[PDB]
RNA sequence: GCGAGGGGAGUGAAAAAGAACCUGAAACCGUGUACGUACAAGCAGUGGGAGCACGCUUAGGCGUGUGACUGCGUACCUUUU
RNA sequence: CGAACCGACUAAUGUUGAAAAAUUAGCGGAUGACUUGUGGCUGGGGGUGAAAGGCCAAUCAAACCGGGAGAUAGCUGGUUC
RNA sequence: AAUGGCGUAAUGAUGGCCAGGCUGUCUCCACCCGAGACUCAGUGAAAUUGAACUCGCUGUGAAGAUGCAGUGUACCCGCGG
RNA sequence: CUCGAUGUCGGCUCAUCACAUCCUGGGGCUGAAGUAGGUCCCAAGGGUAUGGCUGUUCGCCAUUUAAAGUGGUACGCGAGCUGGGUUUAGAACGUCGUGAGACAGUUCGGUCCCUAUCUGCCGUGGGCGCUGGAGAACUGAGGGGGGCUGCUCCUAGUACGAGAGGACCGGAGUGGACGCAUCACUGGUGUUCGGGUUGUCAUGCCAAUGGCACUGCCCGGUAGCUAAAUGCGGAAGAGAUAAGUGCUGAAAGCAUCUAAGCACGAAACUUGCCCCGAGAUGAGUUCUCCCUGACCCUUUAAGGGUCCUGAAGGAACGUUGAAGACGACGACGUUGAUAGGCCGGGUGUGUAAGCGCAGCGAUGCGUUGAGCUAACCGGUACUAAUGAACCGUGAGGCUUAACCU
């Protein structure tokens, strides 16, 4: 299977995620959603970053979201939530990926690194 | 989610803590996250309010660390421990609004008040 | 895990049957017409055909 | 009446919002028919199968001869059929991997059980309890100790005791399945399939019935 | 055993084996042939070799291991300058074993391991 | 192995008296040969009994060994109703 | 408070042990009715005892050794062609 | 009510109950690192033991049977647990 | 029957049977409208609660459940665990006694041994046998596993009912507990991968590294193994029934389910599904492969024996494995990817070392998302898997039936 099996895997990221995530990205990563009866919508998960770059599925970027209370989408790669495109907050990871700190308060995840 | 297992109100009257002493279900159903109903116990309980402390109820739950996935398998997970009594024999979520989050699993049918509030997902 | 009446002959002369030894078969290898040993070239020198150990 | 073919690995295609599809591939390569009986000395309908890229060259002798039969290319092992009337050795000799017997319906798998060697009652069962920390007198994975005191007994034959594992069928049966490319020989099912690409796999219909 | 691939190990520390195998692992270079059980020996070339490789570098890469897996640079300095650029050809493979077989006392195979100076060429008797 | 141990040769009436040394039994442990023996239940024998290995005889229907198959059929002692 | 030193509250292991009382992890006292070396003094119905019938050489509701002694045994066992 | 009565700060490896913390004690076990267990080479025990050609079931019977009766079943022999 | 020892109650573990059945299944009567019940018959497939108090069994109580069955199994289960209750020696209270002490009272403390020979089991090999010897694929006599059930919606807010309420039959979805498989996902582990860091010894020193201190402490993590993760299964359908229901029908001018004679009828029984399965000595079947050289002595149909041959195949050895305690079983042995190495990629860590520059310096920035990287994926004979040798033969007993020249 040098090309045949590990080959569904490449025929379907053919996507253009991000490429080049440093961390804190707070933005909402329009994600399909859904909502019942009516209603497709599209809305997303405000970002800390930290993921595993894997198997194909990089079902993964465990975001993290303080809104009114506490934590986490581990939002894979493959095709329901319109791309992560936006990067708002620029770098400084840390000990880089896996910035698992969850602690919440004026322990910014400082980003900026440019 | 087993017995004890302490749990906060995520609506109100009768504040903080509020333990889980049974799983319903059936025979044996050893946990219940994501939404299920749940026989609880309020021990704290802001002095105010129309429920007391020590007042055996039922209720659901709302953000458990356990998580919650479907689909594309990506999971939700918020750590913390939300219950939302409910009045329990006339069966209704007893309350006025609910605190934060809550799941989309949730809005089942037959509930349909609490995601109407706590203003997410 | 004490025993009572254990019989000395004819019982255990059974079990030394899977305890009997057994028999190699290898060849000698060209230049060794006989040792050769088993799957090896010769021991005489340890060489299967030259300056390997000590040989010419 | 089926196809058997090696498992190789399993994935998944995640659906946008989904990834339902969870199946296994399960390379279905065609077989070699021509090969059955009747009533005239053997037993019902049968039909014998063969699959694989055995070196044709040297490895196995008597089953290549055997395969001389009016055959085409010997395989590995050869499975047998039964009923569903199909072709024989009077047009070809050469089944494929598919036919008649329909699509998105639910096709049954038979890995070959790993084997975790000798197993245990914790083991064989998942289930008996005891600590290990203060303990170190009954730690855990005991039997957990199990019989009688002064009893008929016979330690009752059958209980589950430690036992051992090892290659062994299984049958999951059900399981619908989300694709199929002929030629290409590309079977999905969804999860399960015994086996870990170390197998062989039989590949049935459905004996839902 | 359990069910699939993972190993390496006889019975010893996996604290203790980076020595109980380096040492042995240096001697290799300093000499040629060591007679050490089939294990040992059929287990040893995977610390020899894969430091042999460190000969294209010969710069602050093949000194990725000096003044540790030997006190002195010996063994290291004999490896970038002679062992690396020796079988500069036919890079993979190197070490190959010979079995000896009984170690006496203890029906322990034995074997040696070696590398080059026989080279598998048909040559004749000479030295 | 300038071992142990042994094999010859010689001492001797004898070493089938060699220092472990007179005679050397029994338990117990082996090698060899004849027969029985891997679908059959139990105090293992006893009664019947074919076959096989040898031995019989100027056949004459036998002796020795072994015993397939088969009727039976729960050791001895003590103490006790 | 805490090492040495002295002691032994708990659990596991050991239980044909490494060990006829210990090992491992904890634990109590640790300038005191403390702890220890050497030598001396109390003798069996006697000693010593912050007292448990505890200790008096792996022995203690009366030490060990020798003797009266072949104590006595209405009991158990065994009893030879 | 000094074979003391009722209190009592402090102390307690002391008995009973509650809480916070803490956690594999537990729901329910998973993986991993080592010492055995397994295999080879060397040395080499133990208690026990009338004799064994040492199966299940129902009944029998000194009253809970491998050994009796009926019957069912079972090629011969190891190794690990 | 046991006193030259058969260990007590309760708990844990793990059970096995009965039926006088707790739930579910099928029926009869009801003072049975429906829904729910009452009772009796049939039925043992499967299922049959977590806690508070107490040593408890039990019980009462809180809260579940379709339900929380009764009982046998040395009141099942200590050469399997526990040691809380209860009979050792310590001490005490109440009570008894002048007292030693005692209690069918209470209270605090108090050593639970055994390496399995036989039967029995769970697994798993070695013989030999199935009549020439092999390699395979089956048949299926038998044997086992599995058989639970909630809720909701549709039927139908209909039948029924004054309302209140609310079915049957049949169907559709989603669950609880249980079982099997499997790591693609979510995660755990991951002392063989990367990193941070405390103390200290060393590699001459700076620098950079290494040993040791639980892997020193710790962060994260590949493969594999894994559950809390994921996927599937307890079914339908048949045969013959249980109770029960009946038809037609006399004995017994009717009646009657029965005496002739037909038909229904349950999670029970046979089967259907999954696994084992020809030592099924009643040793079965089918397909394919291999062996067709000479003589001798007997007590001659029985053979015994020598030379020449030795195939198919097996095994042995070696490289090994998602296979495994050892055997076994699978792959590969130069006509080669079977291991290891090597190339590339993936991954995981997190931007090495060295050099340059800024800063008094710690330190920072650039080189640079670098350096390193395993059990992984793709590939590559570099190393090791050597040519032979070994076992296994040489055309297959008699009788009869059918085919024949």
């Amino acid at each position: 299977s040098n090309i045949i099996k590990q080959l569904e895997q490449e025929q379907m990221k053919q996507d253009v995620p991000s490429f080049r995530p440093g961390d804190t990205v707070e933005v909402k990563v329009w994600v399909v959603e859904g909502s019942k009866k009516r209603l497709q919508a599209f809305e997303g998960v405000v970002i800390a970053i930290r993921n595993r770059g894997l198997h194909s599925a990089f079902t993964v970027r465990k975001i993290s979201n303080g809104e009114g209370v506490e934590r986490v989408f581990q939002t894979h790669s493959p095709v329901v939530d319109s791309i992560s495109v936006k990067r708002r907050g620029a770098v400084r990871k840390a000990k880089l990926y896996y910035l698992r700190e969850r602690t919440g308060k004026a322990a910014r995840i400082k980003e900026r690194l440019n | 989610i087993q017995e004890q297992t302490m749990l906060n109100v995520a609506d109100n009257s009768g504040a903080r803590r509020v333990m889980c002493i049974k799983v319903l279900g059936g025979s044996h159903r050893r946990y219940a996250g994501v939404g299920d109903i749940i026989k609880i116990t309020i021990k704290e309980a802001i002095p105010r309010g129309k429920v007391k402390k020590g007042d055996v109820l039922k209720a659901v739950v709302v953000r458990t660390k356990k998580g919650v996935r479907r689909p594309d398998g990506s999971v939700i997970r918020f750590d913390g421990n939300a219950c939302v009594l409910l009045n329990n024999n006339s069966e209704q979520p007893i309350g006025t609004r609910i605190f934060g989050p809550v799941t989309r699993e949730l809005r089942s049918e037959k509930f349909m008040k609490i995601i109407s509030l706590a203003p997410e997902v | 895990a004490v025993q009572q009446n254990k019989p000395t002959r004819s019982k255990r002369g059974m079990r030394r049957s899977h305890d009997a030894l057994t028999a190699v078969t290898s060849l000698s290898v060209d230049k060794t017409s006989g040792e050769k040993h088993l799957r090896h070239h010769i021991t005489a020198d340890g060489y299967y055909r030259g300056r390997k150990v000590i040989a010419k | 009446m089926i196809g058997l073919v090696g498992k190789k690995v399993g994935m998944t295609r995640i659906f946008t919002e989904d990834g339902v599809s969870i199946p296994v591939t399960v390379i279905e390569v065609e077989a070699n028919r021509v090969t059955q009986v009747k009533d005239l000395a053997n037993d019902g309908y049968r039909a014998i199968q063969v699959t694989t890229g055995a070196k044709k060259a040297n490895r196995v002798t008597k089953p290549e001869a055997g395969h001389f039969a009016k055959a085409g290319v010997e395989a590995g092992r050869g499975l047998w059929e039964f009923r569903l009337a199909e072709g024989e050795e009077f047009t070809v000799g050469q089944s494929i991997s598919v036919e008649l017997f329909a699509d998105v319906k639910k096709v049954d798998v038979t890995g070959t059980s790993k084997g975790k060697g000798f197993a245990g009652t914790v083991k064989r069962w998942n289930f008996r309890t005891q600590d290990a920390t203060h303990g170190n007198s009954l730690s855990h994975r005991v039997p957990g100790s199990i019989g009688q005191n002064q009893t008929p007994g016979k330690v009752f034959k059958g209980k589950k005791m430690a036992g051992q594992m090892g290659n062994e069928r299984v049958t999951v049966q059900s399981l619908d399945v989300v694709r199929v490319d002929a030629e290409r020989n590309l079977l999905l099912v969804k999860g399960a399939v015994p086996g870990a690409t170390g197998s062989d796999l039989i590949v049935k219909p459905a004996v839902k019935a | 055993m359990r069910h699939r691939k993972s190993g390496r190990q006889l019975n010893r520390n996996s604290s203790h084996r980076q020595a109980m195998f380096r040492n042995m692992a240096g001697s290799l270079v300093r000499h040629e042939i060591i007679k050490t059980t089939l294990p040992k020996a059929k287990e040893l070339r995977r610390v020899v070799e894969p430091l042999i490789t460190l000969a294209k570098t010969d710069s602050v890469a093949n000194r990725r291991l000096a003044f540790a897996r030997t006190r002195d640079n010996e063994i290291v300095a004999k490896l970038f300058n002679e062992l690396g650029p020796r079988f500069a050809s036919r890079a993979g493979g190197y070490t190959r074993i010979l079995k000896c077989g009984f170690r006496a006392g203890d029906n322990a195979p034995m074997a040696y391991i070696e590398l080059v100076d026989r080279s598998e060429k048909a040559e004749a008797a000479a030295e």
